[PDB]
RNA sequence: AGGGGAUCGAAGAUGAUCAGAUACCGUCGUAGUCUUAACCAUAAACUAUGCCGACUAGGGAUCGGGUGGUGUUUUUUUAAUGACCCACUCGGCACCUUACGAGAAAUCAAAGUCUUUGGGUUCUGGGGGGAGUAUGGUCGCAAGGCUGAAACUUAAAGGAAUUG
């Protein structure tokens, strides 16, 4: 049948979009597809905040952050747990948890 | 069988039929 | 020795309500069946179809029986009942119960000039229940009922005499064909007519009139 | 057709205005456009307290002159309405379904909560929409204290008050009890007020 | 573990519903009452009935239950409902601008203030 | 709507469309093309006299298991060698 | 078992067990 | 573009009667629309209509009164003789005692009963019941 | 409808919705009949004499039943200013 | 054909893996991927929903334009302007609730106004295969495209949804 009213993910008035490449397998997947997450992490993660604070010069200067825009294909996101299979009524909800 | 490779198999058969027609006039 | 549960049952046991006519006029919810057991004597049945149905379980194959039945007296009242039960005698019995719960009337009419106790339907009507349209056309006197045997028996139990029935869709499904004919009978009463264009002083709610005998004991 | 004493009675108008019934919601809805008077700035719509008053009087005409007064039913699940519907039950006939409705209460003749009313009042249609649906199954008229942004489906004569105000809900239930009593005939001398008083109908926290 | 079943809960709720005045707050007395006012056929079951009856009676004397209701409970719940407070004047009515426009459009005395 | 033309002078288009769709139909195409005369083993006839060339025993199709024991005959008026099933029991022994 | 004529099968068994309780009644009347 | 203004008018009337409205607004207008609605009004199927006359084609508001089950147009206007009127009324009237087939006749726009009485036939236009 | 002698047939005339003038079906279990009280001097609604309205299931389903009863109450004088003809 | 040739990379070279692996995995690598002038005319070219027109149900966002506001913030003393807010309107891509209706159902504000069958018009389909095959024509450097059967064979193939 037709599983989704958006045919998988939203295009709605283009016809064609430029594709990106998945970050785990480098599959060419369109930009309206290809689940996009923002990795906001620290270089000085919490197992070493006190270590670098006690071993750093320039006392209390800052702590830098790493920012990544990760495009996952459908197979890689399902395998790596970014996305989950849903029930029929729960597929209609599009609110972040 | 997959229809794509069925199309390819009939394509080879068409080429060989044309070749044997040209061979035997 | 039946006992009423509802206000309508209390009124009909008191015998103050004397007809399904004020029942259908005030569109009262039929919740029990003894009301028209007492009110519609000689309401004969006909079982139309007994059909097995199978649900696939873990290891077995659970087979229930589906009974579709009709009821009618001789003139202008039909009920259609569907029941699914493990025993087919119980299916027939409870289908009779459901058909009595679902008795509805018909608009009989004339094909031409009005002479002697209407024979056919009023208007050309239709009913659709799941890709089966059953269309009922009035017919001249003495032409009989032309239909498949099941629809013919339903209309014979209705008491019409002269119908042309057309039918489209998969008519081999007896349940949908009977349901389509049932909806066609309903729409036959539901149509509006220049005879019905006049205005009536609007009825007076016998439950409201007789609420003191309709109260709790 | 109504006599002159069925008007606003300004002495009851300050009850309405002080209970803050005149305010509505931020959404209008097409079946409640006639009830809306004006749009106050900062996104509030005001409800015509006059129009609420004659709709209340008409609903009193519906609720009164039911020949057996007990068959009227009062449905409540909002936490701001149980005490009000219990007091209305005490004063009038008014069998109460304060609390859970038990879906299958008007149909399903083998339930213990099997009531077959002749008139429903609902404290709030959106939060009690099961009872309105069941009345639609089994041929019962419905009175509702609707809002501007209320579901108008399957509902008869409605009185738009607030459904967001504790005081609004309680005082409208109180007023309806007042007028059904004064039309059925416990209270005479219509110019005189009522001994029972609205903060009795207002609920407590517990 | 020690979860009581539908048999003991159903019987205990019916007995407590229709026999509230004669029941007591002690297990020994209550189980003799169950012996007399119930034709129960099992001794251990009888003890279980009486134990859940006693626990539910403790909760009844502490407060109301959402499972069942009584005639004495009905009298006390009415009286606690018609507890009546004093009236909710501060001179004139409160601040009003366009609902004051509403009241002057309809026409009434209504001494009110502005916003 | 409905795709078909509805105007009062559209009967030419209606006739042309009907002729093409009739060519799509099965029985009409067989009749007009005359496969009864061009390609049928009979000459469009109900019956035909032939003479037996051989007696062939052919196995049934699944799930049935039997030998049907037909004959191979040659038609006199055409020459087309066809295969004819012999009817009820022992008539194979009757036919030589 | 025959799924498609169970209606007649059960009605025939209905007549049969009604008959069997009838001879039970007849035997009771003969003994008494 | 608009090919049959009567078809648009009758579609609007039919849709709003199914919706249960008491009145319709019809744009644009015609002599044939006015005369068809006049036959409707004379047989009582509709109530009263007002013709709003701007200097364009104009509009109509029709106050209905119920009792109009379905009104339909037959496109194209078919050349019906005096012997095919019975075929047409049997094809698309619900019963032989009510309903009218409206003909565009050289004597005027009228129903098939007045056509039978005046003994004159024409182009079939529509039908009401 | 009648016969040749004017003897009544049609065992029951149907009720008509007072909003859309449509036939109220026997199976229409949403269609409600409302009996409004007849008020004489200071209430005292005389028992047995009610102003009656009938609403059909279609009107209730589309949800314009409130608007229809505002209109009908104003037509029969039950209310004075609740429904404006020009929105 | 000419130029350009970094990356990736059909064919291929190898190293794995495997019972086999001229498959998936790893290293390189031809044509190609880029471009100028000519071709080809096919895609799950999909919204699997012809185009034009009218009507039928509510809502909230958004893009572009326009109207109204003794509205907000900005210059240097608060006007213009720009941006933002509110109300409305036209035209878009859509979205949410319901089912008035429609559907075999999934679902649909169109897939509605369809047995109460007719707004205008074009194309396509007639059980599954054989088969987009054979042949004939036409276009093409070819690759192939458009047009396009029959003999023969078969009682199913298939759509939606339910239970295991
Ligand atoms: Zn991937």
């Amino acid at each position: 049948p037709k599983k989704r009213a958006s045919n998988g993910r939203n295009k709605k008035g283009r016809g064609h979009v430029k594709p990106v490449r998945c970050v785990n397998c480098s599959k060419s997947i369109p930009k309206d597809k290809a689940i996009k997450r923002m990795a906001i992490r620290n270089i000085v993660e919490a197992a070493a905040v006190r270590d670098l604070s006690e071993a750093s010069v320039y006392p209390e200067y800052a702590l830098p952050k790493t920012y990544n825009k990760l495009h996952y294909c459908v197979s890689c996101a399902i395998h790596a747990r970014i996305v989950r299979v849903r029930s029929r009524e729960d597929r209609k909800n599009r609110a972040p948890p | 069988m997959r229809a794509k490779w069925r199309k390819k198999r009939t394509r080879r058969l068409k080429r060989k039929r044309r070749k044997v027609r040209a061979r035997s006039k | 020795g039946w006992v009423p549960v509802t206000k309508l049952g209390r009124l009909v046991k008191a015998g103050k309500i004397t007809t399904i006519e004020e029942i259908f006029l005030h569109s009262l919810p039929v919740k029990e069946f003894q009301i028209i057991d007492t009110l519609l004597p000689g309401l004969q049945d006909e079982v139309m179809n007994i059909k097995p149905v199978q649900k696939q379980t873990r290891a077995g194959q659970r087979t229930r029986f589906k009974a579709v039945v009709v009821v009618g007296d001789s003139n202008g009242h039909v009920g259609l009942g569907i029941k699914t039960a493990k025993e087919v005698a119980g299916a027939i019995r409870a289908g009779i119960i459901i058909a009595k719960l679902s008795v509805i009337p018909i608009r009989r009419g004339y094909w031409g000039t009005n002479l002697g106790q209407p024979h056919s339907l009023a208007t050309k009507t239709t009913g659709k229940c799941g890709s089966v349209t059953v269309r009922l056309i009035p017919a001249p006197r003495g032409s009989g009922i032309v239909a498949s045997p099941a629809v013919k028996k339903l209309l014979q139990l209705a008491g019409v005499e002269d119908v042309y029935t057309q039918s489209n869709g998969k008519t081999r499904t007896l349940e949908n064909t009977l349901k389509a004919a049932f909806v066609a009978i309903g729409n036959t009463y539901g149509f509006l007519t220049p005879n019905l264009w006049a205005e009536q002083p609007l009825p007076v709610s016998p439950l409201d009139i007789y609420s003191d005998e309709a109260s709790a004991q | 057709s109504l006599p002159a004493t069925f008007d606003l009675t300004p002495e009851d108008a300050q009850l309405l205005l002080a209970a803050n019934t005149h305010l509505g919601a931020r959404n209008v809805q097409v079946h409640q456009e006639p009830y809306v008077f004006n749009a106050r700035p900062d996104g509030v719509h005001v409800i015509n307290v006059g129009k609420t008053w004659e709709k209340l009087v008409l609903a009193a005409r519906i609720i009164a002159a039911i020949p057996n007064p007990e068959d009227v039913v009062a449905i409540s699940s909002r936490t701001f309405g149980q005490r009000a519907v219990l007091k209305f039950a005490a004063h009038t006939g008014a069998t109460p379904i304060a609390g859970r409705f038990t879906p299958g209460s008007f149909t399903n003749y083998i339930t213990r909560s099997f009531k077959e009313p002749r008139l429903v009042i609902v404290t709030d249609p959106r939060s009690d929409a099961q009872a309105i649906k069941e009345a639609s199954y089994v041929n019962i008229p419905v009175i509702a204290l609707t809002d501007l942004d209320s579901p108008s489906e399957f509902v008869d004569v409605a009185i738009p008050c607030n459904n967001r105000g504790k005081h609004s809900i309680g005082l409208i239930w109180y007023l309806l009890a007042r007028e059904v009593l004064r039309l059925r005939g416990a209270l005479v001398d219509r110019t005189q007020p009522w001994s029972i008083m609205p903060d009795l109908y207002f609920y407590r926290d517990p | 573990g020690r979860v009581r079943t539908k048999t003991v809960k159903r019987a205990s709720k019916a007995l407590i519903e229709r026999y509230y005045p004669k029941l007591t707050l002690d297990f020994q007395t209550n189980k003799r009452l169950c012996d007399e006012i119930a034709t129960i056929q099992s001794k251990r079951l009888r003890n279980k009935i009486a134990g859940y009856t006693t626990h539910l009676m403790k909760r009844i004397q502490k407060g109301p239950v959402r499972g069942i209701s009584f005639k004495l409970q009905e009298e006390e719940r009415e009286r606690k409902d018609q507890y009546v407070p004093e009236v909710s004047s501060n001179g004139v009515l409160n601040v009003d601008n366009q609902t004051s426009d509403l009241v002057k459009s309809l026409g009434l005395k209504l001494p009110l203030s502005v916003i | 709507g409905k795709g078909k033309p509805r105007g009062l002078n559209s009967a030419r288009k209606l006739r042309v469309h009907r002729r093409n769709n009739r060519w799509a139909e099965n029985n009409y195409k067989k009749r007009l093309l005359g496969t009864a005369f061009k390609s049928s083993p009979f000459g469009g006839s109900s019956h035909a006299k032939g003479i037996v060339l051989e007696k062939l025993g052919i196995e049934s199709k699944q799930p049935n298991s039997a030998i049907r024991k037909c004959v191979r005959v040659q038609l006199i008026k055409n020459g087309k060698k066809v295969t004819a099933f012999v009817p009820n029991d022992g008539c194979l022994n009757f036919v030589d | 078992g025959d799924d498609k004529k169970e209606l007649s099968a059960e009605k025939e068994a209905q007549a049969d067990a009604a008959a069997e309780i009838a001879e039970d009644a007849a035997e009771a009347e003969d003994a008494g | 573009t608009r090919s049959s203004v009567l078809a648009d008018a009758l579609n609007a009337i039919n849709n709003a009667e199914k919706t249960g409205k008491r009145q319709v607004l019809i744009r644009p207008s015609s002599k044939v629309i006015i005369k068809f609605l006049q036959v409707m009004q004379k047989h009582g199927y509709i109530g009263e209509f007002e013709y709003i006359d701007d200097h364009r084609s104009g509009k109509i508001v029709v106050q209905l009164n119920g009792r109009l089950n379905k009104c339909g147009v037959i496109s194209p206007r078919f050349n019906v003789k005096i012997g095919d009127i019975e075929k047409w009324t049997a094809n698309l009237l619900p019963a032989r005692q009510f309903g009218y087939v409206i003909l565009t006749t050289s004597a005027g726009i009228m129903d098939h009963e007045e056509a039978r009485r005046k003994h004159v036939s024409g182009k079939i236009l529509g039908f009401v019941y | 409808m009648e016969n040749d002698k004017g003897q009544l047939v049609e065992l029951y005339v149907p009720r008509k919705c007072s909003a859309t003038n449509r036939i109220i079906k026997a199976d229409d279990h949403a269609s409600v009949q409302i009996n409004v009280a007849k008020v004489d001097e200071e209430g005292r609604a005389i028992p047995g004499e009610y102003v009656t309205y009938a609403l059909s299931g279609y009107v209730r389903s589309r949800g314009e039943s409130d608007d229809s009863l505002n209109r009908l109450a104003q037509n029969d004088g039950l209310l004075k200013n609740v429904w404006s003809y020009s929105r």
